[PDB]
């Protein structure tokens, strides 16, 4: 079973559905640009991302990134683009780990939070988009996920969204539609060595990270995210177990590191981990309180009833005759620690048997250029490390001195680093 | 996504 049942070519009609010119609801003005739903509640943009932030609407020019204002301007690439992300969604959807975040991802629909009433339950508008119909005109559909080009830094990518006046709603239980930047058309290189790959003046980059797991790093904020479970990203970890940052004075979040999982997320202390449990675990009664006051629903797209369904399914709330909703503490207990244990990117790393950097605690090393829409380049079941070839074994694939022709570096950043 | 960038 396929998670995008649609091969769309970039150059596909328009149809007002699941092609479609939109706009996001960002402040100011924007230009319709051509998107394509790849899954209910999942879109993807195959534009540079000038859109969400408006201090970054250029593309013109900090150790590691690179910089190409005409990355992502073509229909070729666009094509290119809509085709690579959509294979590593399939290929993320291949594993069981993958096959139950994107499962808990399509479920987390933003909460109708928007309401000043507290008897009426109403959507927040920047959780939706606006789809220009056939006939011109907009309609505005509730979605929980695009994926969208890189801004000016192509390989700055991150899992963002539209705030609230009032609140926070990434970390308050209520959740919000999640941008990634992200691009499937270059990846990173890393050291096979821990003593080198987490030194700054140390390696070229041997071997290549597996894009999917780039993405699923992203779509395991976005799962935080859209739950509103975030930690906040002043809550941070002074790292004191590498020479270089401490030098630098680098702190890490909280975020990261259980995003990471591993041994990474062990930095947070017990007694943390029990703060945040206790704080969201507080969010998500204030949801069901908020849903027992709701007597009516604003809007005629979706019955009340269907929507406090959607959120019972969503948070895993009890219902009792009355269909009154509570938090079950062993269920809530259960779900965070899914969302925020359970996907991880070394779990990932696991799920797809590629190398990777063994903690977020490192340093990069090296952009390269790739191309993993050819089957002969990459696959759904293999990434590079294709089967039944010199690339299966040892990781071979992602060894870009054995398997060349699949990487040209761009950039190399060790010695950049102020050390 | 990367520690650097708090750099
Ligand atoms: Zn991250």
């Amino acid at each position: 079973m396929q998670f995008v049942n649609k091969q769309f070519n970039y150059k596909d009609p328009v149809n007002g559905v699941d092609i479609a010119y939109i706009k996001i609801p960002n402040v100011g003005q924007m230009q319709p640009v051509k998107a394509f739903k790849i899954h209910n509640k999942i879109w993807v943009i195959p534009e540079r991302d000038t859109f969400t932030n408006p201090e970054e609407g250029d593309l013109n020019p900090v150790p590691v990134s690179y910089y190409d204002s005409t990355y992502l301007s073509t229909d070729n690439e666009k094509d290119n683009y809509l085709k690579g992300v959509t294979k590593l969604f399939e290929r993320i959807y291949s594993t069981d780990l993958g096959r139950m975040l994107l499962t808990s991802i399509v479920r987390g629909i933003p909460f109708w939070g928007g309401s000043t009433i507290d008897t009426e339950l109403k959507v927040i508008d920047t959780n939706c988009i606006n789809v220009i119909q056939p006939d011109g005109s907009y309609r505005s559909e509730e979605l929980n996920l695009v994926i969208i080009g890189p801004s000016a830094d192509i390989i700055q990518f991150e899992c963002k969204s539209f705030g609230h006046e009032v609140l926070n709603l990434t970390r308050n239980g209520y959740g919000s539609t999640q941008y990634i930047r992200f691009s499937p058309d270059f990846t990173f290189g890393f050291e096979e060595s821990l003593e080198v790959d987490t030194n700054p003046l140390l390696g070229a980059g041997k071997f290549a990270t597996d894009p999917a797991v780039t993405l699923a790093h992203e779509l395991i904020h976005a799962g935080h995210r859209l739950y509103g479970i975030a930690i906040n990203p002043n809550r941070v970890f002074k790292v004191n177990t590498n020479a270089y940052y401490e030098m630098s004075g680098l702190e890490v979040s909280f975020e990261e590191l259980r995003t990471f999982g591993g041994h990474d997320a062990k930095f947070i202390d017990s007694l943390q981990e029990n703060e945040f449990r206790l704080y969201y675990y507080n969010k998500f009664k204030d949801i069901a309180s908020t849903l027992n006051k709701a007597k009516s629903i604003v809007g005629t797209t979706a019955s009340l009833q269907y929507m406090k369904n959607v959120f019972k399914e969503k948070y895993l709330l009890s219902e009792d005759t009355s269909g009154k909703f509570s938090v079950d503490k062993l269920k809530f207990d259960k779900l965070y620690k899914m969302l925020t244990e359970i996907y991880t990117e070394d779990n990932f790393v696991k799920f797809f048997k590629v190398l990777n950097r063994k903690t977020y605690l490192n340093f990069d090393k090296a952009v390269f250029k790739i191309n993993i829409v050819p089957k002969v380049n990459y696959t759904i079941y293999d990434g590079f490390n294709l089967r039944n070839t010199n690339l299966a074994a040892n990781f071979n694939g992602q060894n870009t001195e054995i398997n060349n022709m699949n990487f040209t570096k761009l950039k190399n950043f060790t010695g950049l680093f102020e050390f | 996504c990367r520690a650097t960038k708090m750099l």
